[PDB]
């Protein structure tokens, strides 16, 4: 019965089974708009600068 | 997979669940010698709740006989139908107990019951998943009150978790076959009341009414007694045999009908029940299998439910109905006679359909009520049973075996306290 | 896009054994899985030809599921798929949600699990239950609490049959339904509800069929689904997706009870006689003859209307004819709620079934609208429970299971603060 | 290829040995007159095991019949599967021991077991690859016992490699035919423990008790119980004769059930055994061979297995089967049934499947358990040897013939320290 | 290119009887099996079995070898004293057989350590093997008994005793047990009541799924010297889970849609091991993909994608890239009477993880409990043994469970 209880609480505790690729995914897809981000930042100031 | 062991004791047993093995093989196709000869795949389905496959087609009974004098078990042996038991599992002792409960329960009980239990176990793991177990006795005999009862009381702390149906006829002063159906009919069902699971009242009384109004017999012999008790038994255990537009299990019947552990007696009735004469006038529609089910002069106890009340009732059809139909005649029959229904229970009555009929009819039916007039029988019993005790007959039978005087004096107070608490939900 | 759809119960495999009947017969696919792009959302195609449903029978009972294994569509369905226990929980809310419940679910959901990785861009789950019973009620809930864990932001669109007021077949169901409903609150994102009496006095009426059985009701029912999934399945002028549901309708996180309604449930003979157009199902839609729970939203006043058009429908005359209806004073909408309807056409008609008695329409509304009659239904359930529970009937078989007294009064105060919560929204 | 080479002793070997003539014979198809009938191919490969060819498809069996009284030997060669032994092979004595160990064993054996040996030898080297000798005796006998036993020696002083198996029966008190039982079965197994390579315990309660209680015969002539005992000993040497999906000569079983070098005493059963009445309310499965096998009531000892635990136990199955249903029978009583077993030893069974099922069967089975119960008997045997010797019954008998008062101290010695090692294993 | 196959015991031939019917129904390509093999076996039942049967003009009569007398489930018996006198004529004829060959990437060995014959004389022709040939590669597929199903009672003084022999002997060791193979039976082929000749047939499909690569021109080849560096670490860490995919039946294959991303998933999954052990308390070491059939690049390179961003299974700290994949062709063959369905591609899984250290563990306590008593010793030591290598070969084994939890770390 503890054994049990420890199971559901952990299992609540995960927040889903497919939450932890979700949150994976979503941070590697910040980590791409960024990067493209900062590319178009760096060409209008390079194009200012001529 | 849903699974029903079936058990008969003492003679009352024996011919009832004779006659009961030839209605449902006749259902399933089989013949006599025990070898399939049906033609619908339907019958093929749903063999393993009551029967086993040996080899080629032969498919045994899974039933076990119990009695102990060996008259009844020839006759059983004799009849046709009669070769497809298998001979071990007429478990079966020699002396006889003789209409003397304390011999069925103490004395000869105690070197015959290991044996059936035996049969029983081998009967119950040679099967995968338990539906429950069919005792089918009667309440006046020796053999099959004590000694089955006994079996009851070992069966339940064995398997706890599993229902037990026994259809018990219970003795009335009208048919007074022994002399002292009191005393073992009180003891009974004292064990009955804190063992089995479920009851269905039965009389010899009421059956005799049926053969003679609705029936319209002759000569009504044992064999038709039977026949309208084995009727009633494959009606109810329908539902799992065969689909259906709604199917209700033992189990989903158990919780349906009894609102307290102790409230588990009921009164049983068959629809259509029609003589040959008028078998040729009639119709077969909903409302006519209705009002001739809900008929107090169907009833197969002499408990005439009208001078009670109806805690929770429940009808169980066969064949291809419409379920509106259906629904509808239930509501009918508890808006007009709101007053012989309980008042803090609405839609007293479950309700289910089977597509499938028995052989012979298009379309039939099976009522099962938990009414509280079945204590009329309670106190009906008593009385006989105080008036011998209170000046000690017949009791040196009794005392000299084992039994002491507080056996009888609980079994009263127990018997007493039931019919108050039938009175007090009334 | 992808919609899984599960059922659970006796009521629930039947309900979807005239589903997929009704979807194979309108995507033109044999009973066997052959063709002799659109079916995408519910079949997954095997790519040697056979096309699979996405769905899971599951009960706990064997005898309702195996006759599907040898009806027609023994081919249709994978085998994995139609789930069965080895013992009914016999109508008792607790034994399914707890005796045999820990037992069943755990099995359907890894099945559940392949059938969404399977799937793409799922819109979500839509769930067929009845909660008079004790498999659709007490493993349903417990089902809905892991899906609700598992996935959260998906829409569950449940399609539940309540108990109805009158006509009833089994006699512990007041217990079953408020347990059932105390789970079925935070769980299901839109619940739809079905009742059967309504449904019975349809067929009596409308299709003037006076000896229905539980077929009749069942197809009707497919119809309703199959309105409702062609904007899924099919384009239209006027689309909408089942994520629009889950905003346009339901005010409150904890109103999400929906009456369902559709039109022209007609005869073979009326409609050679009669006139279809949009005006006049657009009335008929509205009208409390023609609705699928014995309540009346005249006594209730709505929140917000849906309305599903199928068949040869210009928009301009949806348009004309919801504003009828508001210009009308026999039904009123919440002061809070200017605008009251949710309007949707598509262009494909509904297909008949041989064997049916739907007549061939020329076209069709399916209207899903929010009300407070709803709250009516809920109290009404309430008086009778109550009457009973005070003197503990029927309670000693849901406690022997492994319940308490507990969870009765705590229930029956949850459902009871539901109906204060009606109460003040509809002032 | 393997070859067996058989030797029958005394009454009870002889006529024991001609119903296993009997059956062999008609298992591998070979006539009364000794030519071959069979129809099948797989008769013909392996009868080597059991025969020699020797003119026009002559088989004669590799037999030896050996005795002290002639009515066994004209008996034998009066009936049926009489006239196929050689007439050189019936080496027979004159005068006759008549149930004296000392004459079987010291005074007339000395001028027999030369001429066995003789025969034997010969009939040995006629085949390639010996695998074992099989005797079939008594230890209640003379000539039976106090002879074979004698020929067990010096067999298993000359060839110490090559296996043997002894189908013997032990007397008990409750058949007791002679009353110098204990003088001989207790000086017989002196010899057995320290000679025998594995030794098949038999006796007669078990046997009479089978054919009243399962099988149900009214008159068990000796004809049916020797019927029994041949049907067992088809049954263990059925790997050699046939392919099978797992294949256990005799060297197999031996060490696998052996776990120390003295304890080699097994009690034996086979299965099916059924009624007449009943044979068609059966099924053929696995389990239900399973069921009938471990039952104590079925073992050919009157020694009940639950009264100790199982130290090994094996079972040679025969028919078209599955080896899954084999090994989860095995592991099912291995684990519902775990105090009967020895705790210091997983796996106590070992199983073996032959694809040659018995004619007239489809599947037959075999039961060889390595049990501590066996100890029971003898304590029930030395409490009568002391009871005897205490006071020097029917000593004089023994005495006056060799041996001597230190013989009998030997033999309680030996005796009481095994039952002691029993005690010490369980 | 050829490669011969050499088969042991009562186990060995009968699996060799459902390979070789399967390698003729299969088929220059024959080249490297057409055969090259040798069955042998103390007991002449089952090897006679096959010189009646149907494959009776297929076999050289030669090739067929056979004893005179069985070991009975004894090691000692089937490794000093029988098998002394038949080891030798064995091994002089594979050789002749080697020179037959030119090519020849290896030998390989069917046996069950069980048994006497199996174990015993397996041992005895793998230290001859090993000291003539020594580069050769010598695949053993061996069958271990199971934890809870089981035979014979003496088998884990066999398992031991063989043990000790199959490390230091055998380059790529295989192990395959019969529980796990009647549970992958029960549950994907749903056959409740399974007997030997289905076990030998699946365990014939690997087998074929892992020569495929030589035997037919595929996307993407692999050789018999590719797994012997690809898959084992250290020099006495080889030891194989096994699995497959699709095991299916006929009517279920139809209706499921077979593709490359889910049975990479399915051959992962501890219900689909060859072996009863559970991986989910190992850590993967490297795995070995083998795809037959319809299979291009890119999908089996996203499968193991998705396994490795997986978390329900975990690798060694030690290989990011912890794969090795291989492609071919031809899609597997199917044997009328088989109950695996036509498939177009399938995928047969070999690993290396420290799972297999738990069943060597579970394995040293059945086999101390008896021989603390001295249980059965006195039969193998009256064969010719001693006290003294049941103790070493005790010790061995514990030396490899410090090993395997040395490495898992
Ligand atoms: N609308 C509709 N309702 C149905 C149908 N069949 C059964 N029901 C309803 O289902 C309710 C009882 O539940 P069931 O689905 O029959 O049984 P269950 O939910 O599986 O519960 P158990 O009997 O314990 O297995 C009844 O009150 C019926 O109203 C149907 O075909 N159509
Ligand atoms: N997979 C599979 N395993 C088998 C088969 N036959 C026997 N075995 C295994 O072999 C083990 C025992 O060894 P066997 O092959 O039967 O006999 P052996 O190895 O030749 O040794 P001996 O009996 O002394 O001849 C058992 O544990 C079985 O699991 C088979 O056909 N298929
Ligand atoms: N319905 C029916 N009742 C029977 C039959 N035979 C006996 N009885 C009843 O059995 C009662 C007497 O019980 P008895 O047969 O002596 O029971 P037993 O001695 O314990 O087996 C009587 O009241 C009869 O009504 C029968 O064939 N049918
Ligand atoms: N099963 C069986 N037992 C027998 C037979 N003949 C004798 N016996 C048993 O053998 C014991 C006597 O052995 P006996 O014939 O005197 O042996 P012998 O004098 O040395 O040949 C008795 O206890 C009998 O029960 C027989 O034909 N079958
Ligand atoms: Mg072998």
């Amino acid at each position: 019965s503890e054994m049990g209880s420890t199971l559901t609480t952990t299992r609540n505790n995960m927040g889903g089974i497919f939450s932890a690729k979700e949150q994976s995914t979503a941070v590697q897809k910040r980590i791409k708009l960024l990067e493209n981000r900062l590319e178009k930042a760096y060409v209008k100031y390079n194009q200012s600068i001529t | 997979m849903r699974e029903i062991v079936h058990i008969q004791g003492g003679q009352c047993g024996n011919q009832i669940g004779a006659k009961f093995w030839e209605v449902v093989s006749d259902e399933h196709g089989i013949d006599p010698t025990g070898t399939y000869h049906g033609d619908s795949d339907l019958q093929l389905e749903r063999i393993n709740v009551y029967f086993n496959e040996a080899t080629g087609g032969r498919y045994v009974p899974r039933a076990i006989l119990m009695d102990l004098e060996p008259g009844t078990m020839d006759s059983v042996r004799s009849g046709p139908y009669g070769q497809i038991f298998r001979p071990d599992n007429f478990v079966f002792g020699q002396t006889g107990a003789g209409n003397n409960w304390a011999k069925g329960h103490y004395t000869e009980g105690a070197e015959l019951i290991d044996s059936v239990l035996d049969v029983v176990r081998k009967e119950a793991e040679s099967c995968d998943c338990l539906q429950g177990f069919q005792v089918c006795h009667s309440l006046g005999g020796g053999t099959g009150s004590g000694m089955g009862t006994l079996l009851i009381s070992k069966i339940r702390e064995e398997y706890p978790d599993r229902m037990m149906l026994t259809f018990s006829v219970v003795p009335s002063p009208k048919v007074s076959d022994t002399v002292v159906e009191p005393y073992n009919a009180t003891l009974s069902v004292h064990q009955l009341v804190e063992n089995a699971d479920e009851c269905m009242v039965l009389d010899n009384e009421a059956l005799y009414d049926i053969c003679f109004r609705t029936l319209k017999l002759t000569t009504p012999t044992f064999g038709d007694l039977n026949h309208l008790i084995s009727a009633v038994m494959s009606g109810i255990t329908c539902c799992l045999r065969f689909p259906g537009q709604l199917n209700a299990d033992l189990r989903k019947l158990a919780v349906n009908l009894i609102p307290f552990p102790r409230l588990h007696f009921f009164m049983v009735g068959f629809t259509p029940l029609t003589s040959r004469g008028s078998q040729q006038y009639r119709a077969l529609t909903v409302p006519e299998l209705t009002q001739q089910m809900w008929d107090a002069k169907n009833m197969m106890c002499a408990a005439d439910p009208r001078h009670g009340r109806y805690l929770t009732a429940s009808a169980l059809f066969r064949g291809r109905m419409s379920t509106k139909e259906v629904d509808e005649q239930m509501l009918n029959v508890q808006n007009k006679n709101s007053s012989y229904f309980v008042e803090w229970i609405p839609n007293n009555v479950k309700s289910s359909v089977c597509d499938i009929p028995p052989k012979g009819l298009k379309m039939s039916a099976t009522f099962i009520g938990n009414s509280t007039a079945i204590q009329e029988m309670f106190k009906r019993v008593s009385e006989q049973f105080t008036a011998m005790f209170r000046r000690k007959a017949f009791l040196h039978w009794y005392t000299g075996e084992g039994m002491d005087e507080m056996e009888f004096t609980e079994a009263e107070s127990n018997m007493n306290d039931l019919v108050s608490e039938y009175q007090q939900y009334q | 896009r992808e919609v899984i759809s599960i059922h659970i119960g006796q009521a629930g495999i039947q309900v979807g054994n005239a589903c997929w009947e009704l979807y194979c017969l309108e995507h033109g696919i044999q009973p066997d899985g052959q063709m002799p792009d659109a079916f995408n959302t519910f079949f997954s195609e095997t790519g040697a030809g056979k096309h699979v449903p996405r769905c899971i029978f599951l009960d706990l009972e064997p005898t309702v599921v195996d006759e599907v294994r040898t009806g027609t569509y023994r081919q249709l369905f994978h085998p994995e798929q139609l789930i069965s226990g080895k013992e009914d929980a016999a109508n008792n809310f607790a034994r399914g949600h707890y005796t045999i419940g820990k037992e069943i679910v755990d099995l359907a959901l890894d099945r559940i699990r392949k059938l969404a990785d399977n799937c793409t861009g799922l819109q979500g789950f839509l769930v067929f239950n009845a909660v008079g019973g004790g498999t659709g009620s007490g493993l349903g809930s417990l089902l809905l609490e892991r899906l609700s864990v598992d996935y959260g932001k998906k829409s569950k669109l449940g399609f539940t049959v309540y108990p109805s007021p009158q006509v009833s077949t089994a006699v512990v169901e007041p217990y079953n339904s408020v347990l059932s409903t105390h789970s079925l609150l935070e769980h299901t994102d839109v619940a739809v509800m079905l009742d059967n009496e309504a449904i019975y006095d349809i067929c009596r009426r409308s299709l003037d069929i006076e000896r229905p059985t539980y077929t009749n009701l069942n197809r009707l029912i497919a119809q309703v689904i199959s309105s409702l999934t062609a904007s899924l399945r099919f384009d239209g002028a006027l689309n909408v997706d089942i994520t629009e549901f889950q905003t346009n309708l339901v005010p409150y996180p904890r109103i999400h009870f929906m009456l369902s309604s559709y039109a022209p449930i007609i005869s073979a003979e009326k409609a050679y006689h009669e006139q279809l157009s949009v005006a006049e199902i657009t009335n008929a839609a509205f009208e409390p003859a023609s609705m699928m729970v014995k309540c009346d939203p005249r006594h209730g006043k709505y929140m917000a209307c849906c309305l599903m058009y199928r068949g040869d429908v210009v928009p301009k005359d949806v348009n004309a004819s919801v504003a009828t209806i508001k210009t009308k004073r026999t039904i009123q909408f919440v002061d809070w709620c200017p605008t009251g309807f949710k309007c949707g056409i598509n262009y494909q008609p509904p297909t008949v079934v041989p064997g049916g008695d739907l007549a061939k329409v020329q076209r069709a509304v399916c209207m899903i609208s929010n009300s407070t009659a709803i709250g009516e239904i809920f109290s009404r359930l309430d008086h009778k429970f109550d009457l009973m529970y005070a003197k503990r009937a029927f309670v000693h078989w849901y406690v022997g299971e492994g319940m308490e007294e507990g969870e009765f009064s705590e229930a029956r105060e949850d459902l009871a603060a539901l109906e204060k919560d009606f109460e003040e929204v509809g002032a």
